[PDB]
């Protein structure tokens, strides 16, 4: 059932830098003592990013584009965002995805969605339980369904400080939407640390959506429904030149954007991280 | 090592043909279009 | 040069040849923007069904691309475009198929398989009721389904049919039975491409010799012998410090292999000579 909030309200968007975040794995390929330099769908460093503070009456999930591929970020205590709807006009006019983390399963549908104006997770707050998918109430036309294995996750709300950071990015090509998972513990106070963590593919999904914009699914906390603490961001991702810096192991071990100065773009010229002092030659203006 | 490493990468280059593998314009394509673009690989690389 | 001794062909779970209904045997098929999504898993398969059907009349892959099978799901998608619009269905090439209705993955690619059906699926007055998208706020990416009911803003603004200069977002295609070719519906199989695998069968690791191989995702021949190499769990393979395949995990038994290349080398040829006498030795 399609319900609202007593009161939305806009989020702090306190201004950060990620400063090394979305940084993955984009191949199958081994490669080890080596350095490879490579363009993707990357979030760019030092990405001019807003907190999105969702606390207590604050519920930022409108429609934000998508357009290519997005990044995302959260450092998390009441385990807020946990869902993602994709598609092109977000009502019941187009054919839409629904990606919820429902704390049991990840339920995947693709189809023509009864879409709320209002997309949350029915939870009661005193236990961090799932009442209904209150994002949607039925569905036509599907192209795609997708129950994962079981776990549980507590989804109540928490106090203190964030302990769960996630970091995920998302893109569209060949129908398979691409989502990776990156993950660390963390003990955060305000809006995000920074820090070099890396993302594994986790999903490859047919969904067969036109994918040009996305909701995020935050999670409703209410025992008139409400929400609680989290600081989530919203990332671009950009085709752009990255070395990638491979130990003995295969583990991406640091990177260099070569877009954001002229020493970074030199890195990527001499194909290392140690340039010594001269002039070396780069392209031409 | 330089003079190594260039001989190394213009073996990836496409040349004009669909892809800069030999063997996927042999096995992949139809055997008309694969001795079309084997014709462009060998010409690229053998003058480089 | 070493000449090769073995042939190393390593997958996963092996099935037969399915039958695929999906692929040649459907009576009745949609429209292109609303297409219906039809897959194959599990199934060492070839297509030769395509060929042999008393369905169809076309017979063309995106025709040796039958074989192009060693990957990911196959979906057997069924529409029903115009002669002028058989064209337009490519991987890329965005025609008013390709750029809004139906547009194909180009990793590997199938089969798009028609049949001249004037004499059921049209009539002499156009059968209008099959349509196709030719203008929409955003282009499809490849791989894509648009189930829009919906009337139509032509620019973005809030201008839907029933209002006035508000724009449907579907053309008829005019199946006219008293036309030629260009005008005439057929009903289409593609083959989508994007677990199958033609040429798979199993046979045994000949280890440290120089043999053949095929893999799952990789050919070639070389010497084959296990491996120390850290391979991540979404890792399938790995690479030298060119651009070289040099090891692999087992798409059978998980067992990390090294790839190293069958052995070669020059000639020389020591001789005193002809004079002093009539023998060689060689390097
Ligand atoms: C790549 O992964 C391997 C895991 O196989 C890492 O090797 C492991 O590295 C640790 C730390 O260097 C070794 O621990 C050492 O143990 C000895 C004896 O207990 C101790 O005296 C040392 O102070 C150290 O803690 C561990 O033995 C070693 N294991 C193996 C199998 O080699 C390797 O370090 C990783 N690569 C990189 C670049 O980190
Ligand atoms: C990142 O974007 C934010 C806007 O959301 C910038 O914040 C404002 O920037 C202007 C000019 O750059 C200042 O005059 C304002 O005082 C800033 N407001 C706040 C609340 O910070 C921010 O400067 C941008 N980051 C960088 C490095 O320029
Ligand atoms: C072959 O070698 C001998 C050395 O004993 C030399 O005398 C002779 O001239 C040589 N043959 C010719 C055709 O020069």
């Amino acid at each position: 059932r399609c319900t609202t909030f007593d009161d939305v309200q806009a989020p702090n968007y306190t201004q950060h830098t990620s400063s090394m975040r979305g940084v993955y794995y984009p191949d199958e390929i081994f490669r080890s003592d080596t350095l490879y330099l490579t363009q993707d769908l990357f979030l760019p460093f030092y990405s001019n990013v807003t907190g999105f503070h969702t606390i207590n009456h604050t519920f930022g999930n409108p429609v934000i584009p998508f357009k290519d591929g997005i990044y995302f970020a959260a450092t998390e205590k009441s385990n807020v965002v946990r869902g993602w709807v994709f598609g092109s006009t977000m009502n019941n006019k187009s054919q839409s995805v629904i990606i919820i983390n429902n704390s049991t399963n990840v339920v995947i549908r693709a189809c023509n969605f009864e879409l709320c104006d209002n997309p949350f997770f029915a939870v009661s707050k005193p236990m961090g339980t799932q009442t209904h998918t209150m994002i949607f109430d039925n569905a036509f036309n599907c192209t795609f369904e997708y129950i994962s294995d079981a776990f549980s996750l507590d989804v109540s709300e928490k106090s203190g400080n964030f302990k769960h950071l996630r970091e995920f990015v998302f893109k569209n090509k060949d129908g398979f939407l691409y989502v990776y998972k990156g993950y660390q513990p963390i003990d955060v106070v305000r809006d995000l640390p920074s820090g070099f963590n890396t993302l594994k593919p986790i999903f490859k999904l047919p969904l067969g959506i036109n994918i040009t914009n996305f909701r995020a699914i935050l999670t409703a906390f209410s025992p008139i429904w409400g929400t609680s603490a989290a600081a989530y961001f919203v990332g671009y991702l950009k085709p752009t030149t990255f070395m990638l810096k491979y130990d003995e192991n295969g583990t991406i071990t640091d990177a260099v954007d070569c877009s954001q100065n002229p020493l970074a773009e030199l890195k990527c010229s001499v194909k290392s991280f140690e340039i010594d002092k001269g002039i070396y030659q780069t392209s031409n203006f | 090592a330089q003079a190594l490493n260039t001989l190394v990468k213009q073996l990836s280059s496409n040349f004009g043909a669909i892809s800069s593998v030999l063997n996927d314009i042999l096995s992949r394509l139809d055997p008309p279009e694969a001795e079309v673009q084997i014709d462009r690989l060998i010409t690229g690389r053998l003058q480089s | 040069r070493v000449v090769p001794s073995g042939d190393v062909v390593r997958f996963p779970n092996i099935t037969n040849l399915c039958p695929f209904g999906e692929v040649f045997n459907a009576t009745k098929f949609p429209s292109v923007y609303a297409w219906e999504r039809k897959k194959i898993s599990n199934c060492v398969a070839d297509y030769s069904v395509l060929y042999n059907s008393t369905f169809f009349s076309t017979f063309k892959c995106y025709a040796t691309k039958l074989n192009d099978l060693c990957f990911s799901n196959v979906y057997a998608d069924s529409f029903v475009v115009k002669g002028d619009d058989v064209r337009q269905i490519a991987p890329g090439q965005t025609g008013v198929i390709a750029d809004y209705n139906y547009k194909l993955p180009d990793d590997f690619m199938g089969c798009v398989l028609a049949w001249n059906t004037r004499n059921i699926d049209a009539t002499s007055t156009g059968n209008y009721n099959y349509k196709y998208r030719y203008l929409r706020h955003g282009k499809l990416r490849p791989f894509e389904r648009d189930i829009s009911n919906v009337p139509f803003s032509p620019d973005g603004k809030p201008c839907t049919p029933p209002a006035l200069n508000c724009y449907w977002p579907l053309n008829d295609y005019g199946f006219y039975t008293t036309t030629g070719i260009g005008y005439q519906p057929y009903r289409v199989v593609v083959l989508s491409f994007e677990t199958v695998c033609g040429p798979k069968l199993s046979t045994d690791l000949i280890k440290n010799q120089c043999v053949n191989f095929n893999f799952n995702g990789l050919t070639g021949t070389g010497v084959l012998t296990p491996s120390s190499k850290r391979f991540q769990p979404f890792q399938q393979f790995g690479r030298d410090v060119s651009d070289f395949t040099d090891s692999v995990r087992d798409p059978k038994t998980s067992e990390i292999l090294d790839i190293s290349p069958c052995a070669f080398g020059g000639v020389s040829v020591i001789t005193p000579g002809t004079n002093a006498s009539s023998e060689v030795a060689v390097l």
